[PDB]
RNA sequence: UAUGCCAGCUGGUGGAUUGCUCGGCUCAGGCGCUGAUGAAGGACGUGCCAAGCUGCGAUAAGCCAUGGGGAGCCGCACGGAGGCGAAGAACCAUGGAUUUCCGAAUGAGAAUCUCUAACAAUUGCUUCGCGCAAUGAGGAACCCCGAGAACUGAAACAUCUCAGUAUCGGGAGGAACAGAAAACGCAAUGUGAUGUCGUUAGUAACCGCGAGUGAACGCGAUACAGCCCAAACCGAAGCCCUCACGGGCAAUGUGGUGUCAGGGCUACCUCUCAUCAGCCGACCGUCUCGACGAAGUCUCUUGGAACAGAGCGUGAUACAGGGUGACAACCCCGUACUCGAGACCAGUACGACGUGCGGUAGUGCCAGAGUAGCGGGGGUUGGAUAUCCCUCGCGAAUAACGCAGGCAUCGACUGCGAAGGCUAAACACAACCUGAGACCGAUAGUGAACAAGUAGUGUGAACGAACGCUGCAAAGUACCCUCAGAAGGGAGGCGAAAUAGAGCAUGAAAUCAGUUGGCGAUCGAGCGACAGGGCAUACAAGGUCCCUCGACGAAUGAC
RNA sequence: GCAUGGCAAGUCUAACCGGAGUAUCCGGGGAGGCACAGGGAAACCGACAUGGCCGCAGGGCUUGCCCGAGGGCCGCCGUC
């Protein structure tokens, strides 16, 4: 049985006296009416801030951290294996409404890895050379000066 | 397990492997859902008029003659809920969504489910059904698809042992209630399934509380009606094997 | 208010178990179950892979997922393990189900409780 | 359609040439034979048989049909008035059966004989 | 024991309840314009007797033809009389005839009539004559173009919001509108007419930066289709009316060419399968309608009636639904299967006829002005400097030019040619046809199951109800008595039932008549709850209860 | 928010398309949404698959002593 259900022989339904629930003047106005005044509280305050560039001046760029790579490198067995290599942008997923590829540093790296992106960060060179690996910079890496 | 395949002059002729989905474990639970959902899916929208009630101009008086404010037209009660002839408060809607989502795999989960649980002697007798068999479902040659008769299919479900479930839907019921205004007078018992494989069995289909139904396309409810699992289903040889991948 | 008739008699057999034989991990994981869905054990390979030692079985109140990497040789029990989480566990130990655990070790001993 | 009101109407609605169908009568099993058909449209000239009324079981010729109100006056089958006087009680051609028919018309004969057409 | 209180019984009043559904409500598929050749609507007529409704129109519930249909019929409407139909009526489909008056209403006037040939009025053509034509008005909503509130929200209120909503003016169609880039701007080595659906996204943008408001490109779909002028260069090679003769139009340019795969011109190359014009002209599908269509009306029992129970038997590519004296696959309609017709798709697709596509080089020959653009003042929009539009003023270039890419200017880059025009399909609505339903079931559902926009109210605009059910069959009560009596009553008759007897199935409560039990003319008022006594009570569906004694015997506990 | 259920580092399809027993239903459709990394007005940069300590449940042991998921207290890391 509901709630609801329950209501009937109730008179008020829950609503207390039966002079409580009748038009906006129980809520304190219409909608966010008020939250200046009476119902100020918990509500961001009034104002503006910071400003926007233009929607087509944006890029969005493809991340990954090497911690995804790094633990399926081995289940990626449909990509290159050496002294494993692999091309970041074969293995993120929006790729292609991106602007570019980058890896990330977060987690570890336990293979030797040789990695080809359009970017990378100083935590993902560092781990993926101190696990003997290599990074190796894009042609459109080539945006670097 | 192993599927005992019959001719049609009810005679064992060998046998073919019953295919895994008829070991998915039973959940009654998930079937009842399928059903529900396939039963809300063609319920048609209605509602009553928008403007039924309203169409008046009754005003109340207020004040000072005694008499409640209620709208009056020509000193006769109107458009107001406690108004005979006044509008519905809260009325069935056209705008109300009387459709029930499913997810994809929940819904063919219970479709597999509802198929094993027609591999049951057990589970079979106790949604009802009647007949004298030990293995279940029923498997046949294709040859069936070729029958034309009903008379025909009725002789090889007496040698099957298992025409005793058409005697039960044999019987309709005339419903208590109005539905029987609405052309909804009568209901009976739900009996044998029959699953072919190219086309529903034409020379099955009008048995008493039969079915008829096609290996690809075969749903919850023909395998489960009204959620309840364990349906007397007869599968054709290739039926059968076309089951297996769904 | 439990709906699954399965996880309802998992339940149960997992309550017999824990009276009758000595367990006392059974009936632990009875009562997670028992609980709301929103509180039953979700885990991924990477956990398991933590805390786990082998000869000592895994066992989940919940459902094992398949992320991270698993290298130890140890024998997880959950109520369900994705298809994926049981793919890797098979792969260097062993998945199983909870109905099985209760049979190979009602007294539940030498177990490891993970969520 | 399956809607018992929509049935119902077109029954009752349903324009005179229509209406030949609702005084249809089984025919007995040698006409059956004899014309390759179950029933046929009762006629003022045939001879009947009653098979279910407080007249089941008499026989008479029918001796008026009317089409408006789906019913059939067959002789001898009738009511005492209060003042005495006798009046036919109309029947359903439904609990009636045809033993004899009434082939003055060419047409009606013909119907009945071919193989491609119901009379 | 008057007046009277409480409960019940018999009869009534009333019309609830249950059952029933000729009506609603909603969804879906199909289809879709009518009118000066006088529509839609209205008025008045029209029947043997005819008031209402329906139909029809002085040929008046109809006339004719063809096809269907069939032995009956003369609408709803079952009377009386009379008639029609084998000379094939009724009835249905298609086509035709007739079709009064008012009505856009058009010769003129007028509350449906009247006065002495009439496209009134405005237009095009014009034989300049109403000679040939057009417009007008209607339609359920949908659609397009204009005019445009306020209550309200902001807890007041002015901008904002309600809302470009309500309402008003003008107008089209079966669908409208839009539409082959002076586009987009995931900026690109990219997309490629237009609607619409899903999403993009409550994102960007607006805003007493409050409350609120609110896109687009793209993407996934649906459906797909692309073309014609103006001009250059030609220059009467042309068009309309008429059978013809003949007339009219046209150098202020008819017609040829041509239209960013730019074109023209000159010299060449190749070629046509583009386009445009015209001819023919569907299949399938879908919607509706129609033909044919299997198998019991066997036994016994109950019953007024078998469609019930028991028994025996049958069909099924048909066990949807309905009807028939009660629960019917096999009694009747129908239903499955098969088949036929009309409508829509569509003058579309296909096919074919004619035309001729395209490429190179040269050439500043051509390419839409109050325009592009700027300024003042407003409206509108998410449009912010960067929406779209109006108004007043100002105002350019000529492809070697010009516009756009979300502030302005200059350069670069990329896109694209405004100020001429057309365009199928996919989408909206629901009048009309059909189908459907966990919708309502006569105070519900439409206002309307009935005389329903009826009766009735208001000068008028406008407002606006209530009323469903005898019975299997009218067998709808003959005869007699009574009476002022076709009233009513008595007796009687029919039927299973008249307590089914006419607004007649069932027949609640409030309540009324008579009557039964209890109380009652010396007595006190929330009408009762719980205890306990009187009196009253057919059965059924409850069967217990009383007293002696004895057994057990908590707290408590004596003379 | 919550309860139940499916699937799970993923999950769900929308419009729509095909089939069919034709509004149900079976198959297809991942466009796009949310989740999988955050911080910053912006430019722009870009994180603990565990380093320490308490310790509930549970497990272990020679019965206080170990191991102790979750939880709690810290460290440490990304960014302004
Ligand atoms: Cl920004
Ligand atoms: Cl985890
Ligand atoms: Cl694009
Ligand atoms: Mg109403
Ligand atoms: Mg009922
Ligand atoms: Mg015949
Ligand atoms: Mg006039
Ligand atoms: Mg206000
Ligand atoms: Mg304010
Ligand atoms: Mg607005
Ligand atoms: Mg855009
Ligand atoms: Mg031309
Ligand atoms: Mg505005
Ligand atoms: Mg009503
Ligand atoms: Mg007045
Ligand atoms: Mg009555
Ligand atoms: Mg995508
Ligand atoms: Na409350
Ligand atoms: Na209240
Ligand atoms: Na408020
Ligand atoms: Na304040
Ligand atoms: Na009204
Ligand atoms: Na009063
Ligand atoms: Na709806
Ligand atoms: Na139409
Ligand atoms: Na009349
Ligand atoms: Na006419
Ligand atoms: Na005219
Ligand atoms: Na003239
Ligand atoms: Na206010
Ligand atoms: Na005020
Ligand atoms: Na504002
Ligand atoms: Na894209
Ligand atoms: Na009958
Ligand atoms: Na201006
Ligand atoms: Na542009
Ligand atoms: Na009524
Ligand atoms: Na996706």
């Amino acid at each position: 049985t509901s709630k609801k259900k329950r209501q009937r022989g109730s008179r008020t339904h829950g609503g207390g006296s039966h002079k409580n629930r009748r038009g906006a003047g129980h809520r304190g106005g219409r909608g966010d009416a008020g939250r200046d005044k009476h119902e100020f509280h918990n509500h961001e305050p009034l104002g503006k801030s910071g400003f926007k560039r233009p929607q087509k001046v944006q890029e969005e760029a493809a991340t990954i951290d090497v911690r995804e790579i790094d633990e399926n490198v081995t289940l990626l067995a449909a990509d290159d294996v050496a002294e494993f290599r692999v091309d970041v942008r074969d293995v993120v997923e929006e790729a292609d409404d991106a602007d570019y590829v980058k890896v990330l540093g977060a987690g570890q790296v336990r293979h030797e890895l040789t990695l080809i992106a359009d970017d990378f960060s100083e935590g993902a060179r560092e781990k993926v050379e101190g696990a003997g690996g290599s990074v190796e910079l894009t042609d459109l890496g080539e945006e670097r000066q | 397990m192993q599927a005992t395949i019959y001719d049609l002059d009810g005679n064992t002729d060998g046998e073919v492997d019953l295919p895994d989905v008829f070991e998915t474990p039973v959940r009654s639970d998930l079937i009842g859902k399928a059903v529900r959902a396939a039963q809300a899916n063609r319920k048609q929208d209605y509602g009553s008029d928008e403007y039924a009630g309203l169409r008046t101009p009754a005003e109340s008086f207020g004040s000072g003659r005694g008499q409640a404010h209620v709208p009056k037209l020509d000193g006769r009660a109107r458009r107001v809920p406690q108004a005979v002839k006044g509008r519905s408060a809260h009325p069935p809607k056209t705008e109300k969504d009387r459709s029930l989502d499913l997810n994809d795999k929940e819904r063919q989960l219970a479709v597999r489910s509802a198929l094993a649980a027609t591999a049951d002697a057990d589970l079979v007798a106790d949604r009802g059904h009647e007949f004298d068999r030990d293995e279940v479902p029923v498997v046949v040659s294709d040859d069936f698809e070729d029958l034309v008769k009903t008379q025909e299919v009725v002789s090889l479900l007496e040698a099957l042992d298992v025409h005793a479930d058409i005697d039960r839907a044999d019987e309709t019921k005339i419903k208590a209630g109005q539905g029987s205004a609405r052309g909804r007078k009568y209901r009976r018992p739900a009996s044998i399934l029959f699953v072919t494989s190219d086309e529903p069995s034409t020379a099955a289909r009008n048995l008493a509380g039969a079915d008829v139904a096609t290996a690809s396309e075969v749903n919850t409810e023909d395998l489960a009606p009204g959620g309840a699992p364990g349906r007397l289903t007869v599968f054709t040889e290739s039926a059968l094997a076309e089951v297996a991948e769904r | 208010s439990k709906t699954n008739p399965r996880l309802s008699s998992l339940i149960a057999d997992l309550k017999s178990a824990a009276r009758s034989s000595g367990g006392a991990v059974w009936g632990d994981v009875a009562e997670r179950l028992e609980k709301p869905r929103r509180t039953h054990a979700e885990v991924n390979l990477g956990r398991i892979e933590r805390y786990a030692q082998e000869d000592e079985t895994v066992v989940v109140p919940g459902k094992v997922l398949g992320s991270g990497v698993l290298q130890k040789d140890v024998t997880v029990a959950a109520v369900d393990f994705s298809g994926t989480a049981e793919t890797k566990i098979d792969q260097v130990g062993e998945a199983v189900s909870l109905e099985q655990a209760i049979e190979n070790n009602p007294e539940g001993s030498h177990v490891r409780v993970i969520r | 359609s399956k809607q018992p009101d929509k049935q119902r109407k077109s029954q009752r609605r349903a324009p005179l040439h229509e209406r030949h169908k609702q005084v249809r009568a089984t025919l007995s099993a040698d006409l059956r034979e004899e014309y390759g058909q179950r029933n046929v449209r009762v006629n003022a000239g045939d001879t009947v048989e009653v098979l279910r009324g407080d007249f089941a079981g008499e026989e008479g010729e029918v001796i008026n049909v009317d089409l408006d109100k789906a019913v059939i006056h067959v002789e001898d089958v009738t009511l005492e008035k209060t003042d005495g006087e006798e009046v036919p009680r109309p029947l359903d051609t439904s609990n009636v059966r045809v033993t004899d028919l009434d082939l003055e018309d060419e047409k009606r004969e013909a119907r009945l004989e071919s193989e491609d057409d119901s009379a």
